[PDB]
C-alpha cells in the first residue's frame, strides 16, 4: 500500500505455525514439533493460541527448554545423540524419535 | 522417560581395499544361515452387487414414481458393477491355469525326510493357512446360514454387516474358486517340487526326494558338492530353524501379515461407508422416506423426497467409481502373482530382485484371503574374510596352457591338507580344495594369469 | 485465442485445436398452416361464469391475431409464467386454451398461479406442465352484448364429513378441472355464507358432502379474469399466428445452406434432402433415439 | 431344464516317488503344435473438444454468460492436449523397438514347406484383414469426411462421425499411418531366422526359416537325430496349428473378444457425450435457442445458467475418464514393448510369458488400437513312466563319473541298443547310445550307478 | 521466415541381407562401433503434504467454528486419508533402500577407473553430475531451516514461494524421509558395488577388481574376442570417454528424460497452486472472504452465506484427496520398477535387451534426482556392416563323425592374408577373423549342412 505519508509499505498478511505431535502409544506419552517456525518464537506458554491448553506438554516440559532441530524446534525430545536404524517414529531427514 | 532424539543410523558396507597388479583381495563368507521373508499379493476384490431400487427407497409408491425419471442411472450402475464382477472372475481362471500342472508327486506324511515341513495338509488346507485365518479379524462368513443369522433365530449379540446386507439390498457374491478346490491347487504346486531342475523341467517330471532337489539348488549357487555331503544334517537343522520362525511370523510387525489384515479392512470399509449413508440427510427433514411421507402434504412432500433421492444416487455413483478403480488394481496385482508362480515358485532364479533377498532357493505359496501368500526361503552370508586370489593360472613353460576356475575362484591356499600353492573354492562359501579338471576350463591366455613354473595337474604338462 | 488460452505471450510450439467455423446458414423458411382464422367470438357475449362454472375455449387448426382480441377490453393486469407475455402471442402450438370467468378487482389478491386463496383451494388450479398466463380486465361501455352477474361469487368450502359425524376431509380442486362439489352448489351463490349438504350413498362410500360460498358486490362495468394456457404437441401443432408469408419468396426448398426453419411451429435449423421414405405415414416428424429430428 | 453340476477338477498324473539311487521319470511320447493369442491394446483414440460449441451454439446470451466460466474450458482443452501428446509418445517409443537395423527381403514361398498365411498380398496381411472384417466398427473418418454428414451421400448413414460436426468433437488422426505400420510388421518378419546363434544383437544370420525352427527345437531338449527323421511330420503338424487360425475369429476366442471391446469402449465414450446434449438439468428445454425464444431475458438466463452448469459438469467428468484410460493404455503399451523385445525377438526359457507350451517362435500383427500376438507352442502328450538314474560311474575307478547333458540316463527298452543304459532328450522320448557328445564329467556321488563292464565315455 | 513446408515422414529401411539356399549363408557383421549413452528418469515419490482442515476452510472466525461442527467428521476422513498416503510414501522409500545397500564395497578414491574420466566421483558430497541436475531444476527453495523466518517480514518483499504461502493456507509440507547426504551415501555404495560383476552372479562374493578390468570381462561377455580387446585398449577407453563427456551437454530440454524431471517438479507445484487459487473462489457467496461476509451481513443471512462458502471449500478438499491417492499409487508402481532396474540394469550386466540402453548391455549408473532416480546406460552401437560368407559348421570329410561348430561367434570364409587356413573364426559382436582353434569351438552332432573338409583342421587334428 501507498500511504499518504508518501511511503510504500508492503503487506505479507499474516502467518500461522503448523504443529505436529509424536505419539508413543506403547508408553502412552507424547512430544511435539513446531516445524519450521524455529525456537526463537517458542516460549513456555503461548499467547496466540491453537488450543485451550499446552499443559499436556508441560507435564515433563516444565523442566526443559525448547530444542532446535534441522526440521524444526521441538519440545521434550532430548539430545541423546544415539544412532538407531528405525525408531518407528521418524521425523524425516536424519532425525529420528526413540520411544 | 522423555522420548529421545536420535540420528538415523547408516550401516556402512564392509570396505574392501582395491589392489593393483595381477592379483586381488577377495571377500568370501565363512558362515551362513537359512532364513525367510514373506509376501502378500492380493488377487481379488470381494464381489458385490447393489439393488438400485432398494438402496434409494423401500417400496413407497411416491418415490417409485419419482425414481422412474432417474431409472436409467440405476441401469448404468448395475451394468458397471456386473462388468466389474466379471473381471474379477476372469482373473481367477487365468491364475489357476498356470497353477495347475500336468503331473505331480503324491503327497504323504513324512514328506521331505529330515526337513520338518509344517506346511503339509492335515488330511485339508494347512495348519499355516489356518493360523492365518485365525489371526485375521474378519467377520463371520456369509452364505450358510445367511439370512437366518439376521433373523431372530440366533443370538442377540450378532453384529455382522452381513445381516445389514439384507436391509441395504447389498448382495455379496460367493467366490468362484471354492476353498476345497483351492486347497487342492496348493497341494498340486507342492507336488511339482522335486523338481524344477534337470533342464527346463517343462516336459519331464523328475520325481525325486525333496532333499535331493535341495542339494541340486545348493550346488546351483556355487556351494561345492563336497561341502554339501559333509554337512547334510547341519543343513537340515539350520533350515528347520528358519521354518520354525513362522510360528512367530503372525505378528503386527510382519508387514506382509499386516497387508493381509488391511485387505480385509478395505473391503469392510467400503460396506460401512455405504451403510452410514442410509441415515445421511441431504437437508431433507428425515432420512426416512416414510416419515416425510407421513408428515407432509404431497405437493411439498416430494420436494423433500427429491432432495433425498438425488443425494442417494450420487453416493452410488461415487461408490461404483471406487470399485472400478479397485478392480483394476487387483487385476494388475493378480498378474504379478501369476508371474511369481511361473518364476519364483516353478523355478530356481538367478535374477535377484524377485523373491526374498538371499539369492534364491525354493519358495512356497499358500492361500490367503483375497490373494496369495508367498514365503521365500533364502541364503544369508556371514563372517566374511578376505583372501588372496588370482585371475587364472598358466604353465610358465608353455604360455598357451591357461586355465580359469568355473563358478569359483583360485586362491592361495591357507589349508594344511593341500600341498599345492593354490586352491579352488566355491563362490558361495569358503571351501578350499585341490584344483582339478572338473572345476576348471581352458581359456585364452592373459597377462594377469600367474606364471606357474612347477606343479599343475590341469594340464599335467 | 491460443495465447489467451495459455495466459501467455509465448505459447510452446505444437499443433493445437481452436473453435470451429459457424457455417453461414440461409435465411428462414416455413411450413406453417393452412388453417382458418381463429374463432374467439364466444367471448363477445353473455355473462361470464362464476369461478366454479368455467367456460373454456380450445383451439386447433386455426390462425390468429390476439392483439385484435385484446383491444376489446381494458387490461389492468397481464402476467405470465414460463413464457414471455409477448411470446405467447407469437408462438404456434397444438392448442390454445382459454378459460374465462367473472372476477372483481376487489378480489384480485386471490388470483395468481401460486395463490393460497379459497379461489385456488376449491375453484381453480393450473398445471405447471404447460406455460399458461393470466389476465385481469374490464369491459368498455360499448360492449352491450356483455352482461354481468348480480354478485360475483365463489366456493369457499368443499369437504366430505365422515359417516360417524366428527371427522371431515377436504376435497381440493384438481389442476385444470372442476371441483366435485359443483354438482350440489347453485349456479350463483344467492347470499354470502350460504352452505349446502348432501347425504352420500354406500355406493359413494358414505358421509356427507358439505360445501359453502361467499359473494362480492357488482360493479358498474363488468370485471373479468382469464386463464390462458398452451400445449405443445408434435404433429398436432396447427394453431399459429396468421402468416406473414405474403410478399416473400418461394418455400421451402433451397438446398442451399442449412436454413433455419419452422414447420408447423416446430423451430429448428438444418438442411433437407430428397431422400426415400421411411415409415410411418401421417406422423409428420421423424426422430432418432436421442430426440433429434431425422426428417 | 438347466442342470446343476459340480465343477470338475482335473487331477495331475500321479508319479510315485521312489527310494534309493534310481527314480521314476515321466516322459511324453507324442506332441502337438498349437497356438494361443493375445491382444495388447496400445492406444486410446485421440479426441478433442470444442469447449464453446459443446455448451452453446453461438447464442449471444450464452456467449456472455460463458465468459465467467471461460477458464474452465482452458483447463479442459489443455488437459486433453496433454493426453493426446502422451498417446503419440507411446507410439514412437514402441516403434523404436519395432525397427531393426537389418532384415531379410521377403518373397512368396517364404518358409519352405511351412504355409505362412501371414505373408502380405503384395499390403497388410490376410490375417489382419480378417480381423478388420470381423470387427463391427463404424466406417472410418478423414476422407471423405464432411460428405458423410452432408446430403451428398446415402440417407442410411448412421455414423457418429456425422454427429462429430454437430457436437463440435474432433477425432485426431492416428500418428502411425497404416501403410507405415504394415512396413513395420514386415520388418519384424524380416528379423526371423534369426534370434539364435548367440545373442543376435549385432549379427544377422540370414538363414532359412526352417533352419531356425530346428535350432529352437534342439534348444528345448529334442535330440537332433529325431529332428532329422521327422522333418516333414513337423511341418505338417505345424501347419495344422496354423490352419486353425481361420476358426480363431470367433466370440469364444478371448483375445478376439478383447479387440471388440476396445472398439466398444471408444464408441461408448462418444455415445455418452452425444446423449448428454439432450439432457435437461431441470431447464425448460435442452435447446438454448428455444428457451431464449420463449423468455424475457431477466428470467431467460436463469434457465440458461442451469443448463450451462450441468453441461460443464459432464465435460469435467469426461476429461477425468479420458485421463485414466490414457494412463492405462500407456502401461499396456509398455507391456507390448516388452513382449516384442522378449517373446518375439527371442526364444525364451522363462515359461510365464508367451503361450503355455514351453516357447518356440511367436508372431505379431496389427490390430485396431493395439498389437495382436500369436504364440506357437509345444504341447506334450502320451506320457509314459521310465526307470532313470542320477548318473553313471566307473566301478573300477570311482573318479570316472558322468551325468547327462540336456537329457536323462534311462534303462534301455530299445532293441537296437546293446548297452543297458541309454540317453534321451528331455522334451521327447527318444533313447540313444551314450556318447561323449551327450554327457559331461562330474564329481562322483553316492547315487551314481557303478558300472562294472562297458561304458564308452570314458572308455576306460 | 518463409512459408512452412509439408513433408513426408521418412521411413528408415533396414539394411537388406539375403536369405540363402543350401549349406552356406551371407552373414552381416559390423566393422566399427561406438559407445553411446541413453538415460531414464524414474520417479519414485510424491511430495508429502498435509492440510489443516479447519484453517483451510476458515480463518478461525467464530461463526464458522460453530457451523463447522456439523461437518467435523469430513475433516477426519480427509486427514486420515492423507496420513495413510504419506505413510505409504515413506514405506516405499525404506523398502527401496534396503535393496540398494550392498553388504560390501570398494572405497571410492580419486582417479578411479584409470583412463576413464569418471566425472561421477564425489567432490570429497553429491557428484558434479548431480549438481548439474539440481542447478538445471527450477524448484523453489526448501523450508525447515531457517524456514519460517524467510517468510516473515524480516526478509525480501519479493518472495513468491508457495512454500511461504504454506503458512497462510494451513498447509504443511512434510520433510523428505531421508537426509540428502545419506542418499548420496547409498549411491556411493552402488558405485563401489561394481566389480564383481562377473564370476557367477556375484551374490555374496566381492571380486574387488579394477573397473577397467571389469569392462573387458563384459566385452568378452558380448562376444568380442580377447585379441581385439588387447590391441585396442586405449582406443576403447577413448571412445568411452567421448560418450561420457557428452553428459555435460545432455542437460537440455531436448533430452526427454530431463523433460520428465521438469514435469515431475511441476506436478507437485501445480497441485499446491490450485488450492491457493481456490481460496479466492466465491461460490456465489457475497465474498470469498469470511470476514467480508461477516462485516456486511445481518447474522441470520450471514450464516447462510457462510454455509455456501463452506460447502464448496470442502468439495475442493475432497477432490484434492482423490487426486493425491491416485498419484501416490502411480509413484509406488514406478518405484517398484526402479527397484528391479537396480537389481538388473545396475548391479549386473544383462542379456535381456528391451530394458536398459538400446545397445546390448554394458555398465549403467544411477544418481539422485528430485523425487526419483536418474539412470544412465552405457551402450554399444554397431556400425559399417559388411556381408560375409559363412558356414553352419565344419567336419572331417574322411571321418564324418568329427563335427564342430563355433562358440560365441561364427565360422567365415577367410578374407585375411595372415591366415593360411581357408576358414576363420570371428566374434559375434565384431568383424575380426582368427584361426580356428579348440578354444573357440565345440564338438557337435553331425549335420548335412556342415562342410566336408578334406584338408586341414587343427580341432580335431585328425
Amino acid at each position: 500500500y501507498y500511504s499518504d505519508d508518501g511511503n510504500y509499505y508492503c503487506l505479507r498478511a499474516c502467518v500461522s505455525v503448523p504443529v505436529s505431535v509424536i505419539y508413543d502409544k506403547e508408553t502412552k506419552t507424547h512430544a511435539t514439533l513446531f516445524g519450521s517456525v524455529a525456537c526463537e518464537h517458542i516460549s513456555s506458554t503461548m499467547s496466540q493460541y491453537s488450543r485451550s491448553t499446552r499443559s499436556m506438554l508441560k507435564r515433563r516440559d516444565s523442566t526443559y527448554g525448547p530444542l532446535q532441530t534441522p526440521v524444526g524446534c521441538v519440545l521434550g525430545l532430548v539430545n541423546s545423540s544415539l544412532f538407531v536404524e528405525d525408531c518407528k517414529l521418524p521425523l524425516g531427514q536424519s532425525l529420528c524419535a526413540l520411544p | 522417560g522423555e522420548m529421545r532424539l536420535a540420528s538415523i543410523a547408516f550401516n556402512h558396507p564392509i570396505q574392501v581395499d582395491q589392489l593393483n597388479s595381477s592379483y586381488f583381495k577377495l571377500s568370501i563368507p565363512t558362515n551362513f544361515s537359512f532364513g525367510v521373508t514373506q509376501e502378500y499379493i492380493q488377487t481379488t476384490i470381494q464381489k458385490v452387487t447393489v439393488d438400485c431400487k432398494q438402496y434409494v427407497c423401500n417400496g413407497f409408491q411416491k418415490c417409485e414414481q419419482l425414481l422412474r425419471e432417474y431409472g436409467q442411472f440405476c441401469s448404468k450402475i448395475n451394468q458397471a458393477l456386473h462388468g466389474a464382477n466379471l473381471r474379477q472372475d476372469d482373473s481367477v481362471r487365468n491364475l489357476f491355469a498356470s497353477v495347475k500342472s500336468s503331473q505331480s508327486s503324491p503327497i504323504i506324511p513324512g514328506f521331505g525326510g529330515d526337513f520338518n515341513l509344517t506346511l503339509l495338509e492335515p488330511v485339508a488346507r494347512s495348519a499355516i493357512e489356518d493360523l492365518l485365518f485365525d489371526k485375521v479379524t474378519i467377520a463371520d462368513p456369509g452364505y450358510m446360514q445367511g439370512y437366518d443369522d439376521c433373523m431372530q433365530q440366533g443370538p442377540a449379540s450378532a453384529r455382522d454387516l452381513i445381516c445389514a446386507q439384507y436391509v441395504a439390498g447389498y448382495k455379496v457374491l460367493p467366490p468362484l474358486m471354492d476353498v476345497n478346490m483351492e486347497a487342492a491347487y496348493t497341494s498340486s504346486l507342492l507336488g511339482s517340487i522335486a523338481g524344477v531342475g534337470w533342464t527346463a523341467g517343462l516336459s519331464s517330471f523328475a520325481a525325486i526326494p525333496f532333499a535331493q532337489s535341495i542339494f541340486y539348488r545348493l550346488n546351483g549357487v556355487g556351494i561345492t558338492q563336497q561341502v554339501l555331503s559333509e554337512n547334510q544334517k547341519l543343513i537340515a537343522n539350520k533350515f528347520n530353524q528358519a521354518l520354525g520362525a513362522m510360528q512367530t511370523g503372525f505378528t503386527t510387525t510382519n508387514e506382509a501379515f499386516h497387508k493381509v489384515q488391511d485387505a480385509v479392512n478395505n473391503n469392510a470399509q467400503a460396506l460401512s461407508k455405504l451403510a452410514s449413508e442410509l441415515s445421511n440427510t441431504f437437508g431433507a427433514i428425515s432420512a426416512s422416506i416414510g416419515d416425510i411421507i407421513q408428515r407432509l402434504d404431497p405437493p411439498e412432500q416430494d420436494a423433500q423426497i427429491d432432495r433425498l433421492i438425488n443425494g442417494r444416487l450420487t453416493t452410488l455413483n461415487a461408490f461404483v467409481a471406487q470399485q472400478l478403480v479397485r478392480s483394476e488394481s487387483a487385476a494388475l496385482s493378480a498378474q504379478l502373482a501369476k508371474d511369481k508362480v511361473n518364476e519364483c515358485v516353478k523355478a530356481q532364479s538367478k535374477r535377484s530382485g524377485f523373491c526374498g533377498q538371499g539369492t534364491h532357493i525354493v519358495s512356497f505359496v499358500v492361500n490367503a484371503p483375497n490373494g496369495l501368500y508367498f514365503m521365500h526361503v533364502g541364503y544369508y552370508p556371514s563372517n566374511h574374510i578376505e583372501v588372496v586370489s588370482a585371475y587364472g593360472l598358466c604353465d610358465a613353460a608353455n604360455p598357451t596352457n591357461c586355465i580359469a576356475p568355473v563358478n569359483g575362484y583360485f586362491i592361495k591356499t591357507n589349508n594344511t591338507r593341500i600341498v599345492d600353492e593354490w586352491s579352488y573354492t566355491g563362490s558361495s562359501f569358503y571351501a578350499p580344495e585341490p584344483i582339478t579338471s572338473l572345476n576348471t576350463k581352458y581359456v585364452a591366455p592373459q597377462v594377469t594369469y600367474q606364471n606357474i613354473s612347477t606343479n599343475l595337474p590341469p594340464p599335467l604338462l | 485465442q491460443l495465447h489467451c488460452s495459455y495466459e501467455s505471450f509465448d505459447v510452446e510450439s505444437g499443433v493445437y485445436s481452436v473453435s470451429s467455423f459457424e457455417a453461414k446458414p440461409s435465411g428462414s423458411v416455413v411450413e406453417q398452416a393452412e388453417g382458418v382464422e381463429c374463432d374467439f367470438s364466444p367471448l363477445l357475449s353473455g355473462t361470464p361464469p362464476q369461478v366454479y362454472n368455467f367456460k373454456r375455449l380450445v383451439f386447433t387448426n386455426c390462425n390468429y391475431n390476439l392483439t385484435k382480441l385484446l383491444s376489446l377490453f381494458s387490461v389492468n393486469d397481464f402476467t405470465c409464467s414460463q413464457i414471455s407475455p409477448a411470446a405467447i402471442a407469437s408462438n404456434c402450438y397444438s392448442s390454445l386454451i382459454l378459460d374465462y370467468f367473472s372476477y372483481p378487482l376487489s378480489m384480485k389478491s386471490d388470483l395468481s398461479v401460486s395463490s393460497a386463496g379459497p379461489i385456488s383451494q376449491f375453484n381453480y388450479k393450473q398445471s405447471f406442465s404447460n406455460p399458461t398466463c393470466l389476465i385481469l380486465a374490464t369491459v368498455p361501455h360499448n360492449l352491450t352484448t356483455i352482461t354481468k352477474p348480480l354478485k360475483y361469487s365463489y366456493i369457499n368450502k368443499c369437504s366430505r364429513f365422515l359417516s360417524d359425524d366428527r371427522t371431515e376431509v377436504p376435497q381440493l380442486v384438481n389442476a385444470n378441472q372442476y371441483s366435485p362439489c359443483v354438482s350440489i352448489v347453485p349456479s350463483t351463490v344467492w347470499e354470502d355464507g350460504d352452505y349446502y349438504r348432501k347425504q352420500l350413498s354406500p355406493l359413494e362410500g358414505g358421509g356427507w358432502l358439505v360445501a359453502s360460498g361467499s359473494t362480492v358486490a357488482m360493479t358498474e362495468q363488468l370485471q373479468m379474469g382469464f386463464g390462458i394456457t398452451v400445449q405443445y404437441g408434435t404433429d398436432t401443432n396447427s394453431v399459429c399466428p396468421k402468416l406473414e408469408f405474403a410478399n416473400d419468396t418461394k418455400i421451402a426448398s433451397q438446398l442451399g445452406n442449412c436454413v433455419e426453419y419452422s414447420l408447423y411451429g416446430v423451430s429448428g435449423r438444418g438442411v433437407f434432402q430428397n431422400c426415400t421414405a421411411v415409415g410411418v405415414r401421417q406422423q409428420r416428424f421423424v426422430y432418432d433415439a436421442y430426440q433429434n429430428l431425422v426428417g
